[PDB]
């Protein structure tokens, strides 16, 4: 019964890992 | 019997003051 | 779902890039494939409520805290990222604990991991707190949120940490410098690395994970 699922928006552990991974890579460059 | 923590290693952290 | 079959295959590909005998680090040459894989999983509608495999959390922790190094390791102390990292670290520990409950002695290994975990976690929270206290002005809202979620709910410690956020910047900085010297990041880098390696070994030896620890288990 998930609103982000019904809205088709990215969410969940894989999305959060993706964004955090990008923050780290950008910072190290 | 010790592999990752070394004998007598202190892994307790001082509180803040 | 074929999207689910594709996502699982992307996970299997990441495994061959992420799982290391020692600690993972992103190589410039692997950046495009790794990033494309993470992004595919990150926007895959069928993975939104799937469980994160433990090898992924471990790789995140190794990458986030730059565990491949032993120097300033370019850690991004940002509240949101570090809060996610602590949740990830807790998922790892949760999974390690279950493994132990179902050449090496279990009681010794569990005790070592627990001691390293607790030291590593306290170090991460304290250095996140240090970063908050070193800004001017202080972000009190996120500082408070962070301390409730992760600051060990002791009376006189959160007592004092919140008084100290109200000291003026020169005094906060003197105090932060003294405590950083009392407890350098290099110690928590070592504890956290040893926590990850301890966890990898237990999972391989006692459960059905492969963390490429064969050359380490053999020397026992
Ligand atoms: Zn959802």
């Amino acid at each position: 019964a998930c609103e982000m699922c019904r809205l088709g928006l990215p969410h969940g552990s894989f999305f959060e890992l993706l964004r955090d991974w990008k923050k780290i890579e950008e910072f190290r460059n | 019997d010790n592999i990752f923590v070394k004998p007598g290693e202190d892994l307790e952290i001082p509180l803040l003051s | 779902s074929n999207e689910k079959i594709r996502s699982q295959s992307v996970l299997n590909t990441l495994e061959t890039f992420f799982i290391k005998e020692n600690h993972y680090d992103m190589q410039r040459e692997e950046s495009s494939i790794v990033n494309a894989c993470l992004r595919y999983l990150g926007y895959s509608k069928s993975m939104c409520h799937e469980k994160m495999p433990i090898f992924m959390d471990i790789a995140f922790i190794e990458y986030c805290f730059n565990l491949s190094l032993d120097p300033s390791q370019q850690i991004l102390w940002e509240y949101s990222l570090i809060s996610n990292a602590l949740e990830r670290l807790e998922n790892i520990e949760l999974e390690r604990q279950n493994c132990m409950r179902e050449l090496l002695n279990k009681e010794t290994l569990n005790n070592e991991a627990l001691k390293l975990y607790s030291c590593a976690k306290a170090g991460i929270c304290r250095w996140m707190a240090f970063h908050f206290l070193e800004q001017e002005p202080i972000d009190h809202i996120n500082f408070t949120k962070f301390l409730q979620d992760w600051g060990s709910h002791n009376e006189k410690e959160m007592e004092a940490l919140q008084r100290l956020s109200k000291h003026k910047i020169r005094k906060r900085l003197i105090y932060v410098s003294q405590h950083k010297k009392k407890m350098p990041w290099s110690k928590f880098n070592s504890v956290l690395s040893r926590y990850i390696q301890c966890t990898k070994l237990q999972l391989e030896v006692f459960c059905d994970y492969d963390f490429k620890q064969r050359e380490i288990v053999k020397m026992l």
